[PDB]
């Protein structure tokens, strides 16, 4: 008995060669790869096949290779591969991908994806399912941020504030041991995994290092703060020490040096470079050289992506807003002024393309939108098909590679450059489960529900007083993952080592999950997945024209992008 | 006025569905929350004029035509429910691709 | 009559900024190719490398401007601005890392500026 | 070098001299003096001052008299002055006021007032900055009454109540110890200061002194639990021996005895009375009486402040509904027509003015209003100046003392009254740091950003998707002081030092911090910060015309108040 | 705007008496809410205008009359309450008996 | 609908702007609330219209003039700044000193 195509994939989601539009861009993904046994798939449903005796087991314990949860049949994107699978949940974390069910008498199974008496079913089939998405540029401006990022398939914030304070409004930075401790004991009623930085300012060590042992998980330099060679050269020798990682905003006004005395101060050691192309900060114009140097790490924040008719006149007044500035100082607004630049957006939307910038990230509050990192991500990669054409390494009509390129973006570069990939930022096995389904009609725009630590956190549903949960209003909305002291368990506090070791969880009293951030120090722009490439990027200090390998990078605005007023009601 | 929960929620509906009407009236083509908002907002006056269920199922396909919208939201909207309390209490409507 | 909610009526008069310090007026140029703003507050022997002034008189020193503002230097311009004392301790510490301690170890300063290319020392 | 004052002012804020104009009220006041060393004013930005090795120092740790926290500027409207100063807080406690930065190069930096690598920022250059409000006339009926009292920077709430039951709807009080057990247990997630009042009724001891040891902070006397010769007697007896305030409404039926009888059996002791001009309650018609006599903390209620063309016809259906009463019983109207008089209400505007009132209050749901007691406070006060002219106490034009003695009734003298003002109710320093910002036009209307115990609790900020902080909508919205286990460090909960002693916050597993109520029962009218009068009050029981001082206080009504149409979407 | 918990949750009555009135025009006998919320917002669009609370009493009960709503929906409502901003401040006006 | 945070916080500045054009309608002088939502949605409605935001920065400025409002309310609105989704995606709108 055969199935036809079509029907197959309306039953089950894609399989193997078949394409899906994401969302209402020209981005097209092909299954690469399907883990199922065709006859045998897992489905869950009156008279369907997870029951008992069937494809459910009824002999084992929830340890006896039982999961606590099943995705059925989820189109994964990931920087792995774009795939189909099942994926096995248990304790919180991804145990198995491959094929869930009843070894008794389906072919196929994988050993620890028994569908048994324990196991929750959630549907995945004719869903795109990727990792949360990792935002590192966040700052802890107003607590209505957290939905706002949950509904576009965020699922971990790293970054510094303290709510609306002109330091936190400017800067990521919780400053000092204290700020820490209080932002440690709030992020406990934050529905989203969360990792705090604190101010990589000093010129002595004692100030700086005692914010890694009150609980940061990283600092943050910011020439609000002064972004000087002592602050940079103290920040990366704590962060050397301490195994955190160090973000960079650095001197636009080139007070105390140029790009290349930063460099200097920085000495090749790792760094995030913050909102590379520079709009949000840096050296002006010649920031977004900082992207061809191995140990740089480099972000993009998301206003500027991607380059668009609108873009250039909304920035002067968020600029001067976000950084507290004087529209009759005329020094403050060629400071701010001298950071937007067509040329340097124009050439960041390419650099994106050729995996020279390895992020994204929002800015949430602070020259940013919370909301818009992954959105803004698949915007930019189908500006760029538009403009540049189908990368040359794609086969098949399909945009794989660009689709992996992107997605790792704002998944598991972040994770990488934070130190917390061993827990999150991709769909692989002996990782956190923060999972997000996506409708492809809505892919990358509005999340269908967010996985956190194996509970769903938010999702987007109806009328709770309705007979079935689709009915209008259709909104996102917290779910059971974030009341009561589940929020505990479905989300992590990221931390230093040393934070950790001297007890901090216990004296604040800290009841979620905690993560160690490790491995940071030793890593480069090779480690970047799919956006591993290192060159000389040279910026014309006339001009602002920008060259990789002898040629200007330019492209031109558009006056429309997908994404946008099909979905959106304001 | 003893208003409980869905009550506040779907006054947004209603709010939702005037804001898309306005936008229309000025002649634009509407986007998919706001040709759900409007086919909604039908359905739910429609039980409070105490029409059936039946009738609003049908009644329902007629809203909007495939040129009152942007390209792809007919085949963005496989359906459109929505409960509101006819004159037999609450009762569910489910239109079945309601822009052709 | 006309209310405007919140207004000032401020009092006549001016405010002298840095009142009682001793004032000094420097010629300083961009040799470099890019713009370079200092602010009010920073000593002013650390600013940029490539800005050629008198490197001896930048020390104990700052911008005589209104706190919170800076002087622009375009690529390749040279101003005169005027400088006032650092006031308090008169110690700094960072920045370029030139002084770390007292501003008055002028030769030490002069001879780590020298060292690391620091324009403008004899 | 010279800078013009507009130009100065629009910097950093006016300097000495300078005047402000309170919202759209014709009250203005002026700087009397400023801690700050002309040039080295502290303000954070890009290029600002506060940046390592410049206004921030980079050597001192935390502990080294560097500060948590940073308001730059602020112009401090308060008992003790109205003054341009920095405000330094540490450990959630104001701990210097005057001038911030750093010594290494700064003249005239207060010693402890270091910004460090530790320390946050927050711009109050512009803003007025306040104490937070000390309402001790609270009925804990809708937990949706916090956010409203918030938005008009209330901080601190005494009162009673469980909720919408017909004793808490009548009454400030929490009856007996398992209701008074549950409600600081509620209390844990109110994000506001908090002090409970026991049922002040009984003729033995023990029923009333054992609501003082399970955890009551006070006790009120009201007439619906019947304001007897006994009632008032074993109370007072009950807060001599537990150092807790008592207050009281009176029997405004006369029942068991006029006013004279119920100043008996208060016998000298001190006693903080409610609503002293009586349509809140008390002896008809002469309560207001009691507001001359020594031992007496007057207060007034808001529905009556001041007083307006529209005033009287609001009263009667209020009065019926809040004490259960019915329109078809003759004697309940008499009752309710009884406390409703336009001449005790008119001579209640002078008495404020005159400093014989010490107090403003609500009556938060139960015939007053959460969140205008600061705003009725300053249209009482434009009103006062307009229809009695600048007091004869002024100089320069301005109204520095109708406006020190018009912010203490809802700051100081409260706090004072309650046994609270060790830790609250002023900005000095070693109290906790409660402080208000407000702008200018704002004044008394709408807070800009409520600070509680050093953190920002709430704030009138913009849409949280934005890519700044300043779009609209704009809207007070609760901010990370109140998320997670913040909102227990950032508040207090006040109570009796029996409950304290006997380990009551330790047996209800209290997190929030604990204040001790002291020092109640050895105070007096002359303890009124600037509101210190004690004279013979006459009130006609034929005309209820008040005479002080042989003359006749009275006053117009009027049609509209500042603080009212211009700023109200409703 | 700096909207106050107030002002946002007044916008809902505002909003119930737009859908009310709507309902009435198309010549539906109104309901207890839709009732409620229509002569709510009268009052709070009066104060806004600059009418007297004593005004506002007795027009209160000029808005709707018997015919206007369902039966018994005059009974089941005893008074109507509001507050609003009046040219001299926030007052509450209560009408009784709006609807004989 | 999918509605996400900012488009439900976003249905209560058109509602205000409607309430507040119905006040100037009927004559009154406004408010600064008022004033700031009828521009703020004038704002958002234009970018769902398909204008540019530096069109939007300039007529930002001709929708209320002094004699709509009441005295010192064009002293009190400094800028007024609205975040729409513009035809190329969300964009900030940025008035300065929109009532002379
Ligand atoms: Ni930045
Ligand atoms: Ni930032
Ligand atoms: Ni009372
Ligand atoms: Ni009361």
């Amino acid at each position: 008995m055969k199935i036809n195509r079509q029907q197959y994939a309306e039953s089950y989601g894609p399989t193997v060669g078949d394409q899906v539009r994401l969302a209402d861009t020209d981005l097209w993904i092909e299954v690469e790869k399907d883990y199922t046994t065709y006859g045998d798939e897992a489905n869950f449903g009156g008279g369907k096949v997870l029951r008992e005796g069937m494809g459910e087991n009824g002999t084992y314990t929830r340890t006896e290779n039982v999961l606590d949860l099943l995705l059925t049949n989820a189109l994964i994107l990931d920087y792995t591969g774009i795939y189909k699978a099942d994926i096995g949940v248990k304790d919180g974390y991804i145990v198995g991908i491959g094929k869930g069910g009843n070894p008794d008498i389906m072919d196929g199974v994988t050993p620890n994806m028994i569908v048994g008496t324990a196991t929750e079913v959630i549907a995945a089939e004719g869903k795109i399912v990727t990792a949360g998405g990792i935002d590192t540029h966040v700052h802890f401006i107003n607590p209505d941020q957290v939905d706002v990022a949950l509904a576009n398939g965020i699922t971990t914030l790293f970054g510094g504030g303290t709510g609306p304070a002109e330091g936190s409004k400017a800067t990521t930075v919780t400053p000092g041991p204290w700020n820490i401790e209080k932002m440690l004991k709030s992020t406990e009623g934050l529905p989203i995994n969360v990792g705090i930085l604190g101010k990589g300012h000093g010129s002595s060590i004692a100030p700086i290092m005692e914010q890694i042992d009150a609980g940061a998980a990283g600092l943050k330099i910011h020439e609000d703060w002064g972004a000087t060679p002592a602050s940079i050269d103290r920040s990366l020798t704590v962060a050397d020490e301490a195994d955190v990682q160090v973000a960079i905003h650095s001197d636009t006004l080139n007070e105390a040096g140029f790009l290349e005395d930063t460099l200097r101060a920085i000495n090749g050691r790792v760094i995030h470079s913050f909102h590379v192309e520079g709009a949000g900060g840096g050296h002006a114009p010649d920031i977004m050289a900082m992207a061809g140097h191995p140990n740089v790490l480099p972000s993009s924040t998301n206003p500027t992506r991607p380059f668009t008719v609108n873009t250039i006149d909304e920035h002067l007044d968020m600029l001067m807003v976000c950084h507290h500035l004087k529209q009759n100082i005329p020094e403050d607004v060629a400071f701010a002024d001298s950071r937007i630049r067509p040329e340097t957006i124009a050439a960041e939307d390419i650099l994106h393309d050729l995996g020279i910038i390895s992020m994204m990230s929002t800015d949430a509050l602070a020259m940013g939108r919370a909301g818009e990192m992954v959105l803004r991500t698949w915007q930019t990669a189908d500006k760029m098909k538009k403009q540049r054409g189908p990368l040359a390494e794609e086969k098949n009509g399909s945009d794989n590679f660009r689709a992996k390129r992107y997605v790792s973006k704002y998944t598991i570069n972040p994770a990488i450059a934070q130190g917390i990939a061993h827990e999150v930022g991709s769909i692989e096995e002996g990782k956190f489960a923060d999972l997000v389904l996506w409708e492809p009609k809505f892919f990358g725009v509005k999340a269908d529900r967010v996985i956190k630590g194996g509970i769903i956190a938010y999702a987007q549903i109806g009328d709770p007083s309705a007979s079935i949960p689709t009915p209008q209003p259709v909104m996102g909305r917290r779910m059971y993952g974030t009341v009561g002291d589940l929020i505990h368990d479905t989300n992590i506090t990221f931390m230093s080592k040393s934070s950790i070791q001297q007890g901090v969880p216990a004296k604040l009293g800290l009841k979620r999950r905690i993560g160690t951030v490790k491995n940071c120090r030793n890593i480069g722009k090779k480690d970047m997945k799919w956006n591993d490439v290192t060159t000389d990027i040279d910026i014309n200090p006339e001009t602002y024209e920008v060259k990789v390998d002898g040629e200007v990078l330019t492209c031109e605005p558009v006056k429309e992008l997908p994404m946008a007023q099909r979905y959106f009601l304001f | 006025m003893h208003l409980n929960p869905a009550e506040k929620e779907k006054l947004q509906i209603f709010l939702a569905s005037e804001l898309a009407l306005k936008r229309k009236a000025r002649g634009l083509k509407l986007n998919y929350p706001e040709a759900v908002a409007i086919i909604t907002s039908f359905i739910m006056e429609g039980a409070r004029d105490g029409k059936t269920v039946a009738m609003l199922m049908e009644e329902g396909k007629h809203v909007l035509t495939r040129d009152d919208v942007m390209e792809g939201v007919p085949e963005m909207i496989d359906d459109i429910q929505a409960e509101a309390t006819f004159p037999d209490g609450t009762k569910l409507v489910t239109v079945h691709n309601p822009i052709s | 009559n006309y209310i405007v909610p919140g207004e000032y009526r401020v009092a006549e008069g001016e405010i002298e900024i840095n009142a009682g310090r001793e004032k000094t007026t420097i010629r300083v140029s961009n040799t470099g190719d890019r713009p370079i703003q200092v602010g009010s507050h920073i000593h002013f022997v650390e600013v940029n490398k490539e800005l050629l002034f008198d490197r001896a008189e930048g020390i104990g020193r700052r911008l005589n401007i209104p706190s919170g503002t800076a002087a622009r230097f375009e690529p390749g311009e040279e101003m005169e601005v005027e400088l006032t004392e650092l006031g308090g301790n008169r110690e700094v510490f960072g920045i370029s890392d030139l002084t770390n301690g007292s501003v008055d170890n002028k030769e030490l300063i002069l001879q780590r500026a020298k060292e690391l290319g620091y324009k403008g020392v004899e």
